């Protein structure tokens, strides 16, 4: 995943120096990596619940419907348009705030909508992700967040 | 209470802002929380916060360093626009109150269009025609006056309408102005900007129409030295005149750094405070992005301390205030490794001064302001908020209120600091630690006992008891007042199964037994008192136990060895009394035992004691 | 740094031409032969600030160390600036990582090369600077050979 994000948002720092605030100029590849993890951990559980009432892996990409909540999708589309510089001067402030709203959750700050299992999943998923890295900078960051 | 009406209202607002962050809620707008009180005062203060909000309402990069946001040309540019928008709107309100007597009066009839307002503004401020005007009139007013005061109010559209009705008279100015209104950042293209400037400089450097002069170099940002004093006679008209002339990357050019430095360096407070009007200078510094200067400056006015501290907090909770790393510096300073055009505020000192005023009799409110220092530490590592609570408790001596009173029943009613951090173990020891260093043992015990630190509670309780062990326990004495607290600590330490190391703990319960031994001895209950001392196995009564009891004395707490003298005598005097009332042999044997023990023990007043013990044994025989 | 932190208070009093409180039966005999003069005070304050920066760098406060090192154009500050710029480059230089970051990583190695060259340029020109080198001249050149082959 960390390589996926590097292919999308180039030169987006792994972790932002100004972690104190949630302003979305401080978005980091970790935030995104932490985000996709939840999106998939959330998506899997939602589909698991669906088929239980009624294979989930077998669906091809076009056939399946939206696998994330419109909230999550709106965020990703926003931060993407913002980073790639394809936003709108008028909508800049709105996009910017839309991203800002979710930052405090990706960083487990005040009123994070995070189930304990998802946090643990984030923690270990980052430890083992970082524990296998070669460089110290990356090791430190991923271990720190973990 | 040491807080004035205004200051008190601010405190309540800062309590809310803290209650929100203490319960994790949404970070509300601090600037709005402060302007809520401003409306309770004269408009001198309201119009300040209006400027504070508009100057801080800039798109920022959350979680970014303060110094970085304020150095970035991106942010520095938006400051100029937010100020110009304030000077334009502020002037627009001046134009309303000039035509209508009251803002309410203007509103009921309806705010007229900026064009008709300006026209109804020219009627008053120039009733008769000035003979030096040019380019004729438009609907009864000089065309250049309308253009200027329309641009001054900030309605470029209203100004362009004026131009459209004088197309023939104004010449080529139409195509130039129409470009200024279109281009962003109030700047023209270098090519067209060059065409007009050279024309103005060519033969219009000194024109008899001052309004014409003003508009031209407001559009072209030229003649920066000429303050256009004919039309910009007020201070705000000057600021607005220049902020429309500043430039960004050599002759006839001014930049924000030069302008901001040029203003206060050459024309300092002295120039802008001769009329004894403080806000005038504040607006000059704040509307030029020099927030630290304006904050320190306004913080010195003893009547406006409240307002300057809060405008500092707003800049602090918005990552816009430039704090001074070192806490040993002055209130206002320029870091050595920073550019000279920016200044830094010793925020730690700033709050420390404001607090000392009302920290003595208004502790609750003080803590609310100390919280903002939570993110900072000192050279020794202590957390600034925690240290400020220690100093405030040492001085105020408000233990029950701030730390939570631990009643003698086992309850801990939380204190005011409990709201801000749940780890209250260190400061309670800090406060308990100093009071211990100041011989205030009876307090240090209550404080250490509040943090359930029995190692220290029982230690101190050993010291307070040993002197009073043999004393007479009488109503309201120092014995009762200490014994009764020790017993209230014995129950709560047994019911809760708490104990210090056996050395400290053994001595503590041993003294409590001895205190009972003398309380029974002084009451004449000889039989009962004799039984207690026998249990303790402290003084031998049969010759066989002398060897072991003597060895035990060597490693018993000196708080016990001290009182050995009085114990032997009381025990002897006990046997002594029982003798005057086989049994005689038994008392005689025990009498001997006490002597040999005392003979082999080096202790307090062994001289007088060993002698008296021997005499009492002789009378028995 | 410790000993420096103890001197600077004395130097400040000496900087304003005051008197030092003389000792009581000192362990190391005092001498007016080497009593510090105002002519040398600013140098020590500078040389000390280097020692501060060096320790800041070794502890991890690189930002403040560089900010200080760069403030004074000294031969020794180059070797420190170079030595710490080289480390930020070498670790990040070959692992798979964001290409934009890689360009920033190379940029540091470019600064290392420049500072080592400034050392040798100023070194060969003047002998007094050769003695100020914190390490031997040949050691500085040794790194440079490896720095550029990287």
């Amino acid at each position: 995943i960390r390589k996926w994000l590097k292919q999308l948002f180039h030169h987006l720092p792994h972790e932002t120096s100004r972690l104190e605030t949630n302003a979305p100029e401080s978005i980091c590849i970790l935030d995104l990596e932490v985000f996709l993890l939840g999106v998939v951990y959330t998506s899997h559980l939602q589909l698991k619940e669906k088929c239980n009432s009624h294979q989930p892996l077998c669906l091809p990409l076009p056939v399946c419907k939206q696998l994330c909540t419109e909230r999550q999708k709106s965020w990703w589309d926003a931060v993407c348009t913002l980073i790639h510089r394809k936003a709108v001067p008028g909508n800049v402030a709105k996009l910017r705030l839309l991203v800002q709203h979710e930052i405090n959750t990706l960083r487990a700050q005040e009123k994070h909508g995070l189930q304990p299992a998802l946090l643990v999943h984030w923690a270990e998923c980052l430890q083992k992700t970082g524990s296998g890295l070669n460089s110290f900078y990356d090791q430190r960051e991923y271990m720190g967040r973990s | 209470s040491s807080l004035d009406n205004i200051e008190m209202a601010y405190a309540r607002q800062i309590y809310i802002y803290n209650e929100k962050i203490v319960n994790g809620h949404l970070q509300p707008n601090l600037v709005d929380l402060c302007a809520s009180v401003a409306e309770l005062d004269d408009k001198s203060i309201s119009d300040m916060w209006t400027m504070v909000k508009q100057m801080t309402d800039v798109l920022l990069t959350p979680a970014t360093d303060a110094l970085k946001n304020r150095s970035s040309v991106e942010v520095r540019m938006e400051f100029v626009r937010q100020a110009l928008a304030y000077l334009e709107q502020s002037y627009k309100n001046y134009t309303l109150v000039t035509v209508f007597g009251n803002l309410h009066q203007a509103q009921l009839g309806g705010v007229p269009g900026t064009y008709q307002l300006v026209r109804s503004f020219l009627n008053i401020k120039l009733p008769a025609p000035l003979p030096g005007l040019q380019d004729g009139e438009v609907e009864g007013h000089p065309v250049w006056a309308l253009i200027y005061y329309c641009m001054r109010c900030g309605d470029l559209l209203a100004a362009s309408q004026v131009v459209n009705r004088a197309q023939h008279q104004l010449g080529e100015f139409k195509t130039w102005f129409q470009e200024y209104m279109n281009s962003k950042d109030r700047r023209l293209s270098p090519a067209t900007e060059n065409k007009l400037r050279l024309h103005y400089r060519r033969a219009l450097r000194n024109n008899t129409d001052p309004y014409k002069r003003a508009v031209y170099c407001i559009i072209g940002r030229c003649d920066v030295t000429d303050n256009q004093s004919e039309v910009a006679d007020k201070t705000e008209d000057y600021l607005w005149l220049k902020l429309n002339q500043v430039c960004f990357d050599p002759q006839d050019r001014l930049t924000l750094s030069q302008f901001q430095k040029q203003l206060l360096e050459d024309y300092g407070e002295s120039h802008f405070t001769v009329n004894q009007q403080p806000f005038l200078y504040f607006q000059v510094l704040f509307l030029t992005a020099q927030f630290e200067a304006a904050v320190a400056f306004l913080f010195r006015m003893e009547r406006l301390r409240c307002h300057a501290v809060h405008v500092a907090l707003v800049l602090f909770e918005l990552k816009l205030l430039l704090k001074s790393s070192g806490q040993s510096a002055q209130l206002l300073s320029h870091e050595p490794g920073d550019p000279p055009c920016l200044r830094r505020l010793n925020f730690v000192r700033l709050l420390m001064l404001y607090t000392r005023k009302f920290e003595s009799t208004d502790p609750r409110e003080a803590l609310q302001y100390f919280y903002f220092l939570r993110d900072e530490k000192d050279s020794q590592g202590e957390n600034m908020f925690l240290r400020c609570v220690s100093e405030l408790v040492i001085e105020s001596r408000e233990f029950d209120m701030i730390l939570g009173k631990l009643e003698n029943d086992g309850s801990r009613k939380p204190g005011v600091i409990d709201k801000f951090t749940s780890d209250t173990k260190p400061i309670i020891n800090k406060v308990a630690s100093v009071a211990e260093n100041k011989g205030l043992f009876e307090e240090a015990a209550k404080l250490y006992d509040l943090a359930k630190n029995a190692d220290k509670v029982l230690e101190l309780m050993n010291k307070l008891l040993s002197p009073v062990v043999p004393q007479i326990s009488a109503p309201q004495s120092n014995k009762e007042r200490l014994k009764n607290m020790a017993l209230s600590i014995a129950e709560r330490y047994r019911a809760q199964g708490i104990s210090a190391n056996k050395f400290v703990d053994s001595t503590f319960y041993l003294l409590l037994d001895l205190i009972t031994f003398f309380d029974e001895y002084h009451s004449g209950h000889i039989d009962r008192a004799f039984d207690i001392i026998e249990r303790l196995k402290l003084v031998p009564l049969n010759q066989e136990s002398v060897e072991e009891r003597v060895a035990a004395f060597r490693n018993f707490s000196d708080e016990i060895r001290h009182n050995l003298s009085e114990v032997l005598l009381a025990t002897m005097n006990i046997l002594f009394t029982q003798f005057k009332r086989d049994r005689d042999s038994q008392l005689r044997s025990q009498a001997r035992t006490l002597i040999t023990f005392a003979g082999m023990i080096p202790y307090r007043t062994s001289g007088d004691t060993n002698a008296r013990l021997v005499q009492m044994e002789v009378l028995m025989n | 740094v410790h000993y420096w932190k103890k001197v600077l208070p004395l130097l400040k009093i000496i900087k304003k031409k005051n008197s030092i409180p003389e000792p009581i039966d000192p362990l190391f005999k005092h001498f007016h032969s080497v009593d510090i003069q105002a002519s040398e005070i600013v140098e020590y304050e500078e040389d000390a600030h280097i020692t501060f920066a060096i320790l800041d760098a070794v502890n991890g406060n690189i930002e403040d160390a560089v900010t200080a090192f760069e403030s004074i154009k000294s031969v020794v500050s180059y070797w420190n600036l170079a030595l710490i710029f080289h480390r930020k480059a070498e670790d990040i230089e070959n692992d798979a990582l964001s290409p934009e970051e890689q360009e920033e990583c190379k940029n540091y190695l470019r600064k290392t090369r420049d500072y080592l060259i400034k050392i040798i340029d100023d070194s060969d020109s003047n002998l007094s600077v050769v003695k100020k080198l914190p390490v031997p001249l040949e050691s500085v050149k040794e790194m440079l050979n490896s720095v550029m082959q990287e």
